[PDB]
């Protein structure tokens, strides 16, 4: 899912060239192949991603 | 060489990007919104019950002289009118 | 302004983002205009029914 709540298929066909990985959620960084979305997106030890 | 800022905003000291969004009906149609941190620099995210006063402090070349007393006038530039002002025309006087 | 009651709140419904201008009001403040932009983020989350 991107922010823009358009659904994107295959998480690494998104474009996100780096992904940083918690403990109790996967999530994906610098997603490229994104449209511009991410309205208000989030994060904290990083800023924006899917 | 004397402007104001408000207070807690750094120019450039954090980092980001560019980003696109879509508000409507919130407005005074469905206009396209570009937010970049060049101008408009840093962005503050405030919970679901937090309000804020943007207190305002006056910069000379060097530095702050003072905090700014006077009455100041706040406006979201697109233009909407959800935002609000917590106390009213009495509990302030008029 | 300063040492005033009100602060600018958001509705709760959604979160939002905002860009301000904020402007000095009293015409013998100052001789040129002072203006300042900011901006704030919002983060209201609608329940589940
Ligand atoms: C609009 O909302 C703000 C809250 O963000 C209100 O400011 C707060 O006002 C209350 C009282 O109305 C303050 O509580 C008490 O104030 C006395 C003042 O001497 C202090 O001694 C107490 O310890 C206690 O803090 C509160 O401090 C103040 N907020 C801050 C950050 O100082 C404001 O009053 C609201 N508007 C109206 C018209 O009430
Ligand atoms: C991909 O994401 C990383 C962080 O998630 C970004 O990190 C920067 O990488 C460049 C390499 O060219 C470094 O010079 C910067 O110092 C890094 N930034 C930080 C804050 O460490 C990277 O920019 C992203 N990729 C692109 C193309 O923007
Ligand atoms: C008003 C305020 O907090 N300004 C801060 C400043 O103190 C700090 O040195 C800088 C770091 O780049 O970020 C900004």
């Amino acid at each position: 899912c991107g922010r823009d709540e358009k659904e994107y298929f295959s998480p690494c066909f998104a474009g996100c060239k780096a992904t940083k990985v918690s403990q109790t959620e996967k999530t994906y960084y610098n997603c490229s192949c994104i449209k511009e979305g991410l309205a208000a997106s989030d994060d904290e030890g990083q800023f924006i991603d899917a | 060489s004397k402007y104001i800022m408000v207070r807690g905003f750094n120019k450039s000291r954090c980092q980001r990007r560019d980003f696109s969004y879509v508000i409507d009906k919130e407005l005074l149609d469905n206009l396209k919104v570009r937010y970049d941190v060049a101008k408009y620099g840093c962005p503050l995210t405030l919970e679901l019950g937090q309000m804020f006063q943007p207190i305002v402090e006056l910069y000379d070349e060097n530095g702050f002289i003072k905090i700014v007393d006077a009455n100041f006038i706040l406006w979201e530039i697109h233009g909407r009118n959800d935002y609000t002002f917590n106390s009213t025309m009495e509990q302030n006087g008029c | 302004n300063y040492s005033n009651k009100n602060h600018i709140k958001w509705p709760m419904t959604y979160a939002g983002m905002y860009v301000y201008r904020l402007k000095i009001l009293d015409p013998n403040y100052s001789f040129c205009n002072l203006t300042t932009i900011f901006a704030i983020e919002s983060l209201g989350m609608i329940p589940r029914s």
